[PDB]
RNA sequence: UUAAAGGAAUUGACGGAAGGGCACCACCAGGAGUGGAGCCUGCGGCUUAAUUUGACUCAACACGGGAAACCUCACCCGGCCCGGACACGGACAGGAUUGACAGAUUGAUAGCUCUUUCUCGAUUCCGUGGGUGGUGGUGCAUGGCCGUUCUUAGUUGGUGGAGCGAUUUGUCUGGUUAAUUCCGAUAACGAACGAGACUCUGGCAUGCUAACUAGUUACGCGACCCCCGAGCGGUAACUUCUUAGAGGGACAAGUGGCGUUCAGCCACCCGAGAUUGAGCAAUAACAGGUCUGUGAUGCCCUUAGAUGUCCGGGGCUGCACGCGCGCUACACUGACUGGCUCAGCGUGUGCCUACCCUACGCCGGCAGGCGCGGGUAACCCGUUGAACCCCAUUCGUGAUGGGGAUCGGGGAUUGCAAUUAUUCCCCAUGAACGAGGAAUUCCCAGUAAGUGCGGGUCAUAAGCUUGCGUUGAUUAAGUCCCUGCCCU
């Protein structure tokens, strides 16, 4: 049974990961590590101008999608208890049994 | 810009479609002062000819609502 | 029964944020509008309007906030009361530059000329804890040519990364 | 009455933008529909930074 | 020029039930997507709501493709004219508040 | 006849005046080239019923990510629709407002119109006021954005002197740096915006934190050969290799010299690095461009036979010429064939409204078709088995087998339709081009150049552009002579 935590920024990602570690390592659960995924980047290049004057000056917009996975083998009643967390809004939670 | 769309006029005048009829339309006929004689043709049962009659033509027949086409020699 | 990728759901949520925020700043231009914060909970999607004059958001009899909740629900597809709105009061009026420009707009509309309006907003922002402010008003300002009227007071950082926050 | 011909299911005319129904400039396929002139102003709202 | 008669009573009944209407810019010429709630796509909705936005009954807001129609208290005072036909029922906007 | 003319003096602005500096969009010593030929694609001019349009030295000319079969399309040719909101008012049809079958005309089975006559139900049609739309004009009315000045280092206030005062010193003789960055002398002091500092990528490392959506050592299942415990591949622990969190690590610090105590330059070691590349980026302008990005907009024009909006075509491509950015060659350091061998960014499905990425097996010579499977993704393509390169054969200085322009025939793919343009494959036709005058563009180390891949355009789709990888130099670390700019 795995849980995917995918956040917008790495600071809130590490804060909710530290909260999950602090709320999980006291129970009788063999907690697997927050497996680091490679950072995804959506690169968009923009002309910067509505009309064609000047040099070829381009905006380069990027995001940094950070993804983490955790593994917790347990009955399904424990997963719903762990899931109830007062969480940062920039964090997305998925479960997979 | 300088080229102005002017009326070259090979086609002088045309008018819109104006629906004109007579004053009143009597589809029925009085027999024996109370019995109605049907003159025009009805439409067959395809949920169209419950109150819709056909129009006279040289060789065709036409329904009003659902536009049913009929032809007979 | 449908799903989209992580690389597209993020930009769809970001376009949702910008769409909702700028629709609310285009229809809630009357009161003091600051911004929105959307919490994603699959039982109840929470939308918090941070605003200055929250009395207009609360409405007369709890009218306008429920009406705009219906406005969100009848397009964005969340039946059964999934979308729930909450208004927050911004007591620091001189903190939000969006609210300051939104209040400067209604003073520039009905009379209340540009010199008096600019010094009146600069005195308020400088009194409300801010270390510096700059108001740039440009356009047709008493003449055919576009005279740029700029006013700067206090301290202002222009270059580098921490300008954005 | 012939109201809708020329079905416009492909190409440049089928791409109608999300911002102002602009169709002259191109519209990207990233899960995104912008006009490339408003994308600069609205990237800081939808979540793109310059770096 | 008229639609079937169910169209007008359906769109004003939906406005009676909710008070919020939304349509998009796409007037029938490239593509024909129908309304997400009813049968008539965009143009009959605009023809029904232009008589309300022109007389000052229902306010108009535009967002990026979409016409949102907004309810006024004087809007309800002139929806009394529509309320001539059903019994007097206030929709779920002004009556109660949870 | 006029309410100014005039005199010192301050700050801008200007100069075709002087001095000092900076820049590889300036040069020296060089490299690649362009300008020469062919082709691709814009511009001017021609031609045309239309060949839409703006932009014209850097700061226009593969720019509007502008790669058009209709779409895009704003230009011509012909033809439908009102979405004419809303008020008063004309007929109000004793309730007749819009929709069409067959024939003619027209691409049309468009009731566009005509012959014909059924249907729809008080929302109509017309007029009088007003309203909407416009990729119509006006960027010299404008907002916003971008470019340029300027990627150069330049601007301002508080106290204090100098002057009656606007103002000036601060904000500078010299040295140094990429820098108004400091030391210094000092009528100046503490200081601000900017440059740095800020953020990201790249470079290091740990028995720190940890991973069956990423690997390693042993080990068993298990294929092969010598047969001599060995060797290469397929299917219980730890993060060294793949990825990412924090912290550390580099500061001119250690030494010697050059320097006024100095600010600072030069040579070496330790080190992975003696400092890499970007983003943001001061006051202030250009009367630079965008109303053709917007439901951002002022003014003017049209609004029912329409500059509104639909349908079918043509056009933007049209060539006696000139110019710019580019692609390919002019061969032997090379072309042909066969074998061998290595990547990294990033993208990919049932999407806020119509849609891919592709493994396998078969058929076909090929471009391609058919059936099935996986992937909403470190899972599948994919251990991206790329090009260049390495080895061997053929050619032998011939416009040759280099170059593949032009042109003929055939076959498949997407599209509803590619013909006065698709695209690809097969055969064939086989031009100029023998390293390019006058001039001109870019560049100081994983850099130029060779070479391929991904995205943007898309449905079929690059020679454009943005990023990524592979191979990978010769020259400088200097100056004010050419050009441009800054300061007194
Ligand atoms: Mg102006
Ligand atoms: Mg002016
Ligand atoms: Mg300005
Ligand atoms: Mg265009
Ligand atoms: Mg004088
Ligand atoms: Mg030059
Ligand atoms: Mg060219
Ligand atoms: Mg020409
Ligand atoms: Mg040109
Ligand atoms: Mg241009
Ligand atoms: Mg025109
Ligand atoms: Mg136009
Ligand atoms: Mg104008
Ligand atoms: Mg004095
Ligand atoms: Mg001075
Ligand atoms: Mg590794
Ligand atoms: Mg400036
Ligand atoms: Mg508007
Ligand atoms: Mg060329
Ligand atoms: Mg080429
Ligand atoms: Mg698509
Ligand atoms: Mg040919
Ligand atoms: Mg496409
Ligand atoms: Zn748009």
């Amino acid at each position: 049974i795995r849980i995917t935590l995918t956040s917008r920024n790495v600071k809130s990602l590490e804060k909710v990961c530290a909260d999950l570690i602090r709320g999980a390592k006291e129970k009788n659960l063999k907690v697997k590590g927050p497996v680091r995924m490679p950072t995804k980047t959506l690169r968009i290049t923009t002309r910067k101008t509505p009309c064609g004057e000047g040099s070829k000056t381009w905006d380069r917009f990027q995001m940094r999608i950070h993804k983490r996975l955790i593994d917790l083998h347990s009955p399904s009643e424990i997963v719903k208890q762990i899931t109830s967390i007062s969480i940062e809004p920039g964090v997305e939670v998925e479960v997979t049994i | 810009k300088r080229k102005k769309k002017s009326y070259t006029t090979p086609k002088k005048n045309k008018h819109k479609r104006k629906k004109v009829k007579l004053a009143v339309l009597k589809y029925y006929k009085v027999d024996e002062n109370g019995k109605i004689s049907r003159l025009r043709r009805e439409c067959p049962s395809d949920e169209c000819g419950a109150g819709v009659f056909m129009a006279s033509h040289f060789d065709r027949h036409y329904c009003g609502k659902c536009c049913l086409t009929y032809c007979f020699n | 029964a449908v799903q989209i990728s992580k690389k597209r759901k993020f930009v769809a949520d970001g376009i949702f944020k910008a769409e909702l925020n700028e629709f609310l700043t285009r229809e809630l231009a009357e009161d003091g509008y600051s911004g929105v914060e959307v919490r994603v909970t699959p039982t109840r999607t929470e939308i918090i309007i941070l605003a200055t004059r929250t009395q207009n958001v609360l409405g007369e009899k709890g009218r306008r906030i429920r009406e705009l909740t219906a406005v969100v629900q009848k397009r964005f597809g969340f039946p059964e009361g999934s979308v729930e709105l909450y208004a927050e009061k911004v007591a620091t009026r001189g903190l939000c530059a969006i609210a300051q420009a939104e209040s400067l707009r209604y003073k520039l509309l009905g009379g209340l000329a540009v010199r008096r309006a600019c010094y009146g907003v600069l005195r308020f922002i400088m009194e409300s804890g801010a270390k510096g402010c700059e108001v740039v008003v440009s356009g047709k300002l008493r003449g055919q040519r576009a005279k740029s009227m700029k006013f700067v007071d206090g301290l202002m950082i222009h270059s580098g990364d921490p300008v954005n926050y | 009455q012939l109201y809708w011909s020329h079905p416009r299911k492909f190409g440049q005319g089928s791409r109608s933008c999300r911002v102002c129904s602009n169709r002259h400039g191109l519209i990207r396929k990233y899960g995104l529909n912008m006009c490339r002139q408003c994308f600069r102003q609205y990237a800081k709202d939808i979540g793109f930074i310059k770096l | 020029m008229l639609m079937p008669k169910k169209n007008r009573i359906a769109i004003y009944e939906l406005l009676f039930k909710e008070g919020v209407m939304v349509a998009k810019k796409d007037v029938h010429m490239p593509k024909h997507p129908e309304l997400a709630d009813k049968n008539v796509p965009n143009l009959h909705v605009m023809k029904a709501m232009q008589s309300l936005k022109s007389r000052g009954y229902v306010k108009e807001q535009f967002a990026w493709r979409h016409f949102y129609w907004y309810l006024t208290n004087e809007g309800i005072q002139y929806l009394r004219d529509y309320l001539h036909l059903p019994p007097e029922i206030v929709p779920a906007t002004l009556r109660r508040s949870r």
